[PDB]
């Protein structure tokens, strides 16, 4: 190197490139995979995430923990950014995506040492993972029976695999039904925005419940508003988007008047504007009266005389929620409270939950919407509780789209991984290697379960291979037994879509990684 | 609770970090390794510069913090001293060695299991390698030791030039043969002096039939050459007598002073009128002379030389048949100097080197000494001139002192992995990942050697596995155990007849080693670093 | 430190003095890089500092005040002689040929018998 | 056991993966899960001395300097200035309890301490933390249908 | 060709081998190769490909013509003959369409 | 405090790839690139600012080089190669780095492409005995006993320097000093112009004054001024030992006890004296010269016999001297023999210079030892004109030892690349293209006089191969003065044989080790 007295670059522009700088991006995605490793499995573990602000976050989902992480290193991001992407698509297996992805480059890392070229590597990851694909399609079993009781099975077997990772694996069985009837619910889009999640502070995690309605939390009430009923047996509900107390007409109004008798005339005209929508409101016919704007203590003094109910500051998502439970319509203004615009339910009431009081809307037989009510000892336990139940739901939609389903436990891979082996072993031989390479890369996920449930490895890895060579396409690891065991029979079912995704963002990080030989880093601008 | 002021490691993490280490001391000089290999040059804090290829004066000049990489350098260091050759080589088998017991035992495999299917592996192949790929050179003459010597200057300064070199240094070392007790030739390396000058080109370095002096005359009126020399070496000063401190001279009659101070200088005058009198024409001294004596000199006629080194002195009496004196005492209680005590040689001449004067002594009687002066461009490459010299020097050496040679070009590596990977099915279940680790590890170094010649490395090593598998199936395929590479062209080739040969030793001994330090390395799985 | 007068010229007394001196270990380090206090970086900084295993054998500063500006080497040696620190001048080689051995093991020619 | 890991790359070229991570540390294994045991048996250990009618109060100080003197083991943890994330997960589970039932919150902390403490003993003979907890869930069942068997009901 | 990771100077991340965004992401300072940058940059934006050709074209084109100033050629005559030798081959481009 | 892991230490810096080749050729090229324009009869001088104060004004390669200091160690590299040729040949300093810089630069082009540096090293190699061969194909011999010749082949050496206005004096001191300074001794011929051939600049006065003295010459006065300061025909007498009472080598207290010991004591040290210089008186010499002191009671007695006395001469003055003037310094005088009384000095005279006294002994028969007694304008003129003659003593030297000559003008450069490339075409191999290349690469040495000159490089470049395309035209080079070719046989520019072939060797060698070099690794510390 030398001088240069007017150089190319400014300074500080660091550049690496060659063989060690992409040996250097797979170490950095090794060690991101190293990040979220134990977290995979029945016998998983926690991360525990402290902020700068000082807050925690604890969390088993991959996704969460890369996000929190501030990784900075530019081929590791892309490891975070193939979790996002997977939670996205499907948002169950953000750890098998990183596990795999690393597996990968770990396993080319030799012949990247060598001055293999990457264009090789890159062409035999596509077509092992094309040829993954094609295999899952095609040896994925599915039901041309559309039997209620069996999809309602396939359903119920699908949320508890997806959820026997988490803090809430004890009560598994009661919680993925749960997500199962929450989601059977939707009608056609599956909004998730159309399950409401509320989590409580105090009770067991057995006390959570399900609403088959809508229900949220009181918000600010007025005085007045104890004295109000909290039941009622058949209420008319009042989905309003209005501003119910004495306030100006309008921001740019200016009264002029020039005689007391017009001075008491206005005050009076404020005064019937008020009642002359509270009125309305009431001959309707409602009850229970919410309020997306709020509601003054006029109005509430006004509904506890008439023996109603008032809500006003609901949030806009449970406004919505009500609406799809109920079959109103949020009205903007009570001129037309025609009856095709109220809201029905079987019974309301507002009861303690925890310290804290809460509005029911249950008995509602149309709803298109539920509302979880999660119960915890403390704020990140409902945080977690929330994290596994959307994992569970997601999972559920996505085996709505389709009923297509795979043994978990490793057992797809190892037959993906026998099937490219076998592929491999009938090519020229310079694909044949980096084939092989990516079959036991394959092997990865059982491999890390046995790691994380304390057994050898070695010893299960052989019996899998030695079942899977002389047939039998399911069978994976048994974590209770410490064996191995046909976890299709188990039950252990996964939809097809996700390994799918995690095998081609998998293989596409990884092609992404060696593509790069350069890396060149600009210096910072404005530090500050 | 430990409440140690220290930092601790421990498990994984600690044994990735020492991996880490020693494949970053073997990335260093993975780069220098084979005929494609090139130099590194390397700079001081103080502005000193120094080109060379030898792993061990890299790694001795390096500054090396992480204990792992100290044990690494150290491991070059000690095969250097053993051998002197293959010191790159050590260095990444051992480093590769340990990069696989580490992804073994990242596996769950016991570190215990590891080490014993290292040391099954190690021995196997020492085993191996002396009953199927030894070369006797009873067969092959003075051919092979030239082939050696070829081979170990490869990809050094005096690579291009080896058909001269190598004529070279077999001279040199076999101009020192001696048969010690048993009636085992030796052949006493470091006995050969090397002088390094700039000036000339390469191929005008000389081989001495004698001994170089980096010495010159006392003084301008001696004369600078003599025919027929009577070298006497002497251990002692030539200088006006002191008396030690236990003796003081003390004068209360003052006519005895001027008797006291004539004696003082006279006693050097009689032992050197002695010397010159037993026929001396060249005086050889440890110490130092002073003018008087060196005008004595002078006036006899004779080359007189001061401040000789210990080692040259040494080597220069007994080649030339002279005694060492430190004293011109006798058993008698006398001071006498006898005619048997004089070295003789056919000449002793001091030429005119690059604007600079040296002693040659040449044809020394009664035995034949060897020195070798260097010439280059400047102080840097005649520095790497030397440490080349000394490489081929060893391996003559080597290849003389036990008759036997295996190919080179990674041959060995290649049948040695082959057998291996075949021999680790037939020992324990675990033990068998470690030999097949093992020979699979073994495969670094001709990986390294395609690598460096830009070679398709996947490629060749296939082919090299591929004719070594059927050359140890096949039973009449036994003449494909030296297909080894040839990086000129990329290509097999057989080494055996190319002339790519090595000294038994330099595998066996770094196979041992480099097994050693990578068990010593993964006997760690916990870190305690005290805090100063 | 850079500008002040007197710098240069015992900069160059130094390299004389360790061309002639091999045995001595001729030095220089900023007033900054030491942390001096700005009252002497400001009064007096120019300063030849001498150590001997240790512990102090020299203390001048100012030198400049009993150098003057324009001293050379002969200036410096014989100013560090008449107070005994130099070590005495030893005659050598000026140039010459490199051997570069230092004993070691079996580095000797023996007899054959 | 401590910073994260740093190799700097066994090229000698920089190795950042983390922002700022030479100053952010992380304990993995069982050390971490000793350290969270630790905290939490402190913490229970300081609140059962406030247990029964014969238990002690606690006079707590806020940041103004305003004294507080209470047994409520709820209030205790609440104004208890803690720093470990262990000891804030105490302090919410004496919150919920306080919030649900409103009554028992301090037993609720030794209880934790206590199952804490046996799951220590336990661990160090190679048991895994997710065994441990899977045994702790069945014998709470047990205990809650025991609970139900025995009691009694009141007018 | 192999894509480069480039941060600029707001830690954003391209990942890419297109020459005009790599050059466009590097901070070039020197005033010769921002002309060259410039006409990489009028090269994509008239035609939309051949960055890179312009730029390979103009490095090679440069280096020779300092090989030609140090055999003892003049600016004015390598100019002159480098617009003669680009004036011969838009003249024999449209005999290349195939 | 913080402490970091680390393999190795902070302050190491390691680069390494195609940047360091091109870091090493760059520096080289930059250090060629210093001293171009000091090359050529036409070459400029340079003003070269010492760190010590001193002023070096020179247009020799050597002096520029040595007086840079560098960072880049393919410069220093650069630099010990020019201190290289300088003690070896004394000639062709400027050349030599041109010459590397070039070969190193045609190198550069080839690795740029993908062929590796050995492959580059070996055509260097056999380019370099191929040139070799050349050289000596195309030499001519020389008659030493022609001092016609010599002084040509001198002042061919000197017309590139400062003191070429006067050439015919500074050849001729310079042939002078070398004929008289060369000696044979028991069967080995030797020249020393180093320790003999003395050189001593006498500011003041005019060059043309300037001469190589029949002798030795010194700057010394006689120790007092009764002593003789011109004698005719002196025999002088040299000594190492002082004249004067010295203290013994033991420790030797005397105890005086009687009146009269210590007069005693003081009168035998006077008498010891007179006897020392009785002894010396013996021999009957005129002049004592001593490299230690001389006691004043020794003078007086010296005086008595008429004997003139110098003391305090260096060793090396004192040598020259004996040289001169056929004498042997004694050590003991008691020891003193009649041959070692040196007879043959023709003249001894003490004349003063300027305001100093200054000691000749200068009508010398047959001396091996002289003193060139240089006088001009100022001292560093009168360094310059030293290291012309330096130079010129050097080449005549040369010739002496070797006597084959060899085309100057950069005829030898062109024939020899002539036939390198002649040559090349018939290997059919991968090295052509460096072989070709590097021998191509001696062409810089007569584009260097072109352009020195201010010529037309390329025309002149292209008619002067066209030239040696021919079939005897190996001595056509260019005249450095004119800028046209011209035969060499006519001009007259001959060069040493000597010169050339060291100039070639000690550039392809440089360029060899410096194209060997790939990794560099600074900043340890030096342990030691
Ligand atoms: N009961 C079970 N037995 C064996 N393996 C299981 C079981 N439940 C889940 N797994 C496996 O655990 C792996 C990881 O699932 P999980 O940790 O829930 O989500 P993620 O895929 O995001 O890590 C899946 O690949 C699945 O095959
Ligand atoms: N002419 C050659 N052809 C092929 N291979 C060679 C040749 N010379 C040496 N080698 C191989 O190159 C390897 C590296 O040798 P080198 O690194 O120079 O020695 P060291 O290991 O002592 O530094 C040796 O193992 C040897 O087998
Ligand atoms: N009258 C001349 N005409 C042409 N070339 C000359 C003449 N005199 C000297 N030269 C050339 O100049 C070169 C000497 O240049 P010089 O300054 O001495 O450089 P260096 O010190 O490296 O020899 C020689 O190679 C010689 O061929
Ligand atoms: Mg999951
Ligand atoms: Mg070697
Ligand atoms: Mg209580
Ligand atoms: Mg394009
Ligand atoms: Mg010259």
């Amino acid at each position: 190197m030398m001088p240069t007295p007017v150089i190319l670059l400014k300074e500080g522009t660091d550049s690496s490139q060659g063989i060690p700088q992409l040996v250097s991006n797979i170490s950095a995605c090794q060690v991101i995979a190293e990040a979220v490793r134990t977290t995979l499995g029945p016998r998983g573990m926690d991360k525990l995430i402290v902020d700068g602000r000082g807050k925690a976050t604890i969390s088993n989902d991959g996704a969460t923990i890369l996000k929190l992480l501030d990784v900075v290193h530019p081929a590791a991001k892309t490891l975070v950014d193939i979790a996002k992407s997977q939670d996205a698509e499907v948002g169950d297996g953000t750890t098998s995506v990183t596990l795999l992805a690393a597996e990968f480059l770990k396993q080319v890392k030799p012949y990247v040492e060598e001055g293999l070229h990457p264009q090789i590597i890159i062409r035999a990851f596509r077509t092992a993972t094309q040829l993954a694909v094609n295999k899952i399609k095609e040896i994925a079993v599915t039901v041309k029976k559309a039997d209620k009781v069996e999809q309602r099975k396939l359903l119920e077997k699908c949320a508890m695999t997806a959820l026997s990772s988490k803090l809430i694996s004890q009560q598994k069985a009661f919680f993925a039904k749960m997500v199962v009837d929450a989601v059977m619910m939707l009608d056609d889009l599956l909004q998730l925005k159309m399950i409401g999640i509320k989590k409580v502070q105090g009770g067991a995690l057995e006390d959570s419940q399900l609403v088959a309605g809508v229900a949220f939390k009181k918000t600010f009430s007025y005085a007045g508003f104890e004295m109000q009923p909290k039941k009622y047996h058949n209420p008319k509900i009042a989905l309003l988007n209005v501003e119910l107390e004495l306030k100006a007409e309008k921001d740019n109004a200016e009264i002029r008047v020039h005689t007391v008798e017009d001075y008491q005339a206005i005050v009076d005209a404020e005064w019937n504007i008020l009642y002359d929508k509270l009125e309305k409101i009431h001959h309707s016919g409602a009850k229970v009266v919410l309020s997306k704007l709020p509601i003054g203590d006029v109005a509430t003094q006004y509904f506890a005389d008439r023996d109603m109910f008032c809500a006003g500051r609901v949030p806009e998502e449970d406004l919505k929620r009500t609406m799809m439970a109920c079959g109103g319509s949020i009205q903007t203004s009570v001129n037309a409270l025609s009856a095709d615009v109220l809201g029905r339910c079987q019974v309301f009431e507002e009861t303690q939950i925890g310290g804290e009081r809460y509005n029911f809307f249950t008995g509602c037989p149309k709803a298109k919407t539920c509302t979880f009510i999660l119960r915890g000892g403390a704020e990140q336990f409902m945080e977690e509780t929330e994290r596994s139940l959307h994992d569970a739901i997601m999972i559920v939609r996505r085996a709505i789209k389709n009923d297509s389903v795979v043994a978990g436990g490793g057992a797809i891979e190892m037959e993906l991984s026998k099937y490219l082996r076998d592929y491999s072993r009938t090519i020229p031989g310079k694909q044949q290697l980096l084939i092989g390479a990516y079959a036991k890369a394959l092997e990865i996920i059982p491999r890390q379960l046995c790691d994380n449930a304390g057994f050898d490895a070695t010893n299960i890895l052989n019996k899998l291979r030695a079942r899977h060579a002389q047939g039998g396409t399911w069978y994976g690891v048994d974590i209770n037994n410490e064996d191995i065991a046909d976890n299709f029979e188990a039950f252990v079912w996964e939809p097809a879509m996700v390994r799918i995704n995690a095998l081609t963002a998998a293989s596409e990080a990884a092609c992404l990684i060696v593509s790069v030989d350069e890396t060149i880093k600009n210096p910072r601008s404005t530090v500050d | 609770p430990l409440s140690v002021f220290g930092d601790r490691s421990t498990g994984e993490t600690i044994r990735s970090q020492n991996v880490m280490a020693a494949a970053s001391i073997a990335n260093i000089v993975k780069s220098s390794l084979g005929p494609v290999g090139l130099d590194k040059m390397l700079v001081d804090d103080i502005g000193d510069v120094t080109i060379t290829n030898d792993g061990a004066t890299i790694l001795k000049l390096l500054e090396v913090e992480h204990p792992a990489a100290k044990v690494l350098c150290e491991l070059a260091d000690l095969q250097d001293k053993e051998v002197g050759d293959g010191t790159t080589s050590v260095v990444i088998i051992a480093a590769e060695l340990l990069k696989n017991a580490d992804e073994l035992v990242k596996q769950k495999i016991h570190p215990t299991s590891v080490i014993s299917g290292y040391r099954l592996a190690c021995k196997e192949a020492v085993r191996y390698i002396n009953e199927n790929l030894i070369v006797n050179t009873d067969e092959l003459g003075r051919d092979c030791l030239i082939n050696a010597a070829k081979t170990s200057m490869s990809s050094k300064i005096i690579g291009i030039n080896g058909d001269f070199f190598a004529n070279m240094v077999v001279d040199a070392v076999l101009a020192i043969k001696y048969t010690d007790i048993r009636g085992q030739p030796r052949y006493p390396v470091n006995s050969v002096n090397i002088l390094k000058a700039h000036g000339r080109s390469q191929m005008e370095s000389m081989l001495i039939s004698g001994y170089a002096l980096n010495c010159v005359v006392g003084s301008q009126g001696m004369p600078k050459r003599i025919v027929n020399a009577k070298i006497a070496c002497l251990d002692f000063s030539l200088q006006k007598t002191k008396m030690k401190l236990g003796v003081q001279v003390v004068i209360t009659d003052p006519e005895k002073l001027d008797q006291i101070r004539q004696r003082e200088s006279d006693i050097t005058k009689e032992r050197i009128q002695k010397i010159l009198a037993t026929g001396a024409n060249v005086i050889l001294t440890t110490g130092g002379i002073d003018d008087m004596c060196l005008k004595y000199f002078v006036e006899a006629g004779a080359m007189a030389v001061r401040r000789v080194l210990k080692r040259d002195l040494k080597r220069i009496a007994k080649a030339s048949g002279a005694t060492i004196l430190s004293t011109l005492a006798n058993l008698e209680g006398e001071e006498t100097f006898e005619a048997a005590m004089l070295g003789q040689a056919e000449e002793v001449v001091q030429e005119r080197i690059c604007d600079d004067e040296l002693i040659l002594i040449k044809n020394t009687k009664a035995r034949t000494s060897a020195s070798i002066i260097l010439r280059g461009a400047n102080d840097f490459m005649c520095d790497e001139m030397e440490r080349s010299l000394h490489d081929a020097l060893c391996v003559v050496k080597r290849v003389l002192e036990s008759k036997s040679v295996v190919p080179g070009g990674g041959a060995v590596e290649a049948a040695l992995s082959i057998y291996l990977e075949n021999y680790a099915t037939s020992m324990g279940s675990r033990e068998q990942l470690a030999i097949a680790e093992f020979a699979r590890s073994l495969l670094v170094i001709p990986n390294t050697l395609a690598v460096n010649a830009a070679q398709d490395s996947t490629d060749l090593v296939a082919k090299l596995r591929a004719f070594h598998n059927e050359a140890q199936v096949n039973p009449e395929r036994k003449n494909l155990k030296w297909i080894g590479l040839d990086l000129s062209n990329g290509k097999p080739r057989d080494n055996k007849q190319a002339g790519v040969f090595e000294p038994t030793i330099v595998k066996v001994k770094s196979l041992k080693f480099a097994t050693e330090a990578a068990i010593t390395i993964l006997r760690i799985d916990d870190l305690i670093k005290l805090h100063p | 430190e850079d500008g002040i007068p007197g710098t240069e010229a015992m900069n160059g007394c130094m390299i004389c003095l360790a061309a002639e001196y091999p045995a001595v270990k001729f030095c220089k380090v900023k007033s900054s890089v030491i942390g001096a206090s700005s009252q002497f970086t400001r009064n007096a900084l120019p300063a030849l500092l001498i150590y001997k295993g240790g512990e102090l054998i020299g203390n001048f500063v100012r030198v400049t005040d009993q150098l003057g500006d324009d001293f050379f080497a002969v200036d410096l040696e014989a100013f560090l002689q008449e107070f005994g620190l130099l070590p005495e001048k030893e005659v050598l080689v000026l140039t010459s040929v490199r051997n570069s051995a230092t004993c070691h093991s079996e580095d000797s020619d023996l007899e054959i018998d | 056991a401590s910073m994260g890991t740093l190799a700097f790359d066994e090229y000698g070229r920089p190795f950042l993966i983390i922002k700022d991570q030479d100053r952010k540390s992380r304990l993995m294994g069982l050390e971490a899960l000793k350290s969270h045991i630790m905290a939490a048996k402190a913490v229970a250990n300081t609140m059962r001395t406030s247990l029964g009618p014969n238990g002690l109060d606690k006079m707590m100080v806020d940041k103004d300097g305003d004294v507080t003197v209470t047994n409520d083991g709820a209030t205790i943890l609440s104004m208890m200035d803690v720093d470990h994330q262990i000891a804030k997960l105490m302090v919410e589970l004496s919150k919920s309890q306080d919030d649900e039932i409103g009554d028992g919150t301090t037993g609720v902390v030794v209880l934790a301490g206590a199952l804490l403490e046996e799951a220590e003993q336990l661990l160090d003979r190679g048991i895994h933390p997710i065994r441990i907890a899977d045994g702790y869930e069945q014998a709470a069942r047990v205990a809650i249908e025991h609970l139900d068997k025995i009691s009694d009901s009141v007018l | 060709g192999m894509n480069k990771m480039v941060i600029n100077h707001l830690e954003k991340l391209f990942v890419t081998n297109d020459a005009a965004t790599i050059l466009r992401e590097l901070e070039v300072q020197h005033p010769a190769a921002k002309m060259i940058v410039m006409a990489s940059h009028m090269q994509e934006q008239e035609v939309g490909d051949g960055t890179n050709f312009v730029l390979v074209f103009a490095g090679a084109l440069l280096e020779l013509a300092e090989e030609l100033l140090r055999i003892g050629l003049s600016v004015s005559e390598v100019i002159e003959g480098y617009e003669i030798a680009c004036r011969k081959a838009h003249e024999i481009l449209p005999n290349l369409v195939c | 405090g913080h402490r970091p892991v680390l393999v190795l230490s902070q302050n190491t810096k390691r680069e390494s790839g195609r940047k360091v080749q091109s870091g090493n050729i760059n520096a080289a090229k930059t250090i060629a690139d210093i001293i171009r324009t000091c090359l050529g009869p036409k070459s400029m001088m340079k003003m070269l600012l010492d760190p010590m104060g001193g002023i070096v004004m020179t247009n020799d390669g050597n002096a520029i080089l040595r007086e840079i200091q560098v960072q880049h160690p393919a410069a220093k590299s650069m630099i010990e190669i020019s201190r290289t040729q300088d003690e070896e040949v004394g000639d062709g300093t400027t050349s030599v780095i041109i010459l590397a810089g070039e070969m190193l630069s045609v190198a550069e082009h080839f690795l740029e492409q993908q062929m590796h540096p050995t492959v580059v090293i070996s055509a260097y190699r056999k380019a370099l005995d191929d040139m070799i061969s050349t050289l000596k194909k195309i030499s001519i011999p020389v008659d030493i006993s022609d001092s016609d010749m010599m002084l040509n082949i001198i002042n061919s050496s000197i017309t590139t320097k400062a003191i070429s206005r006067w050439s015919s004096l500074a050849c001729n001191i310079a042939l002078d000093a070398v004929k008289m300074v060369q000696f044979e001794e028991n069967g080995r011929k030797e020249i020393d112009i180093k320790k003999y051939a003395r050189v001593e600049k006498i500011p003041g006065g005019i060059i043309e004054d300037s001469c190589v003295l029949r002798g030795v010459m010194i700057n010394k006065d006689v120790t007092h001024p009764r002593m003789r300061r011109y004698i005719k025909n002196p025999r002088i007498v040299l000594l190492d030992s002082s004249l004067e009472y010295k203290k013994g080598e033991s420790q030797t207290d005397i105890e005086i006890t009687r009146e009269e010991d210590f007069t005693r004591i003081l009168q035998m040290e006077e008498e010891y004296i007179q006897q020392l210089c009785e002894d010396i008186i013996q021999l009957k010499p005129d002049v004592v010269i001593t490299e230690k002191g001389i006691s004043d009671l020794a003078q007086h007695y010296l005086m008595r016999a008429n004997i003139t006395a110098i003391r305090r001469v260096r060793k090396t003055d004192n040598n020259r001297i004996a040289r001169a003037c056929g004498a042997r310094i004694v050590s003991r005088p008691e020891e003193l023999r009649e041959d070692d009384v040196g007879t043959g000095a023709g003249l001894l005279e003490i004349k003063k210079i300027g305001d100093e006294y200054f000691t000749f002994i200068t009508d010398c028969k047959d001396p091996k030892a002289c003193t060139i007694l240089l006088r001009g304008a100022s001292k560093e003129i009168l360094s310059e004109v030293e290291r012309n003659l330096q130079d010129a003593m050097q080449v005549c030297r040369n010739v002496l030892l070797d006597p084959q000559l060899v085309p100057g003008g950069g005829a030898s450069e062109m024939a020899v690349a002539h036939a390198l490339t002649e040559k090349s075409k018939a290997m059919t191999g991968v090295e052509q293209w460096p072989y070709r290349a590097v021998a191509q690469a001696l062409e810089v040495i007569p584009r260097t006089l072109i352009q020195n000159c201010g010529a037309s490089t390329i025309r002149l470049l292209t008619s002067l191969r066209a030239k040696h395309t021919q079939e005897n035209c190996e001595t056509w080079g260019v005249n450095g003065e004119t800028g046209t070719l011209v035969d060499m046989k006519e001009l007259g520019i001959w060069e040493p044989l000597a010169v050339k072939l060291q100039t070639y060797k000690t550039a392809v060698e440089t360029a060899v080790l410096l194209l060997r070099i790939d990794d560099i690794v600074s900043g340890h510390k030096k342990k030691g």
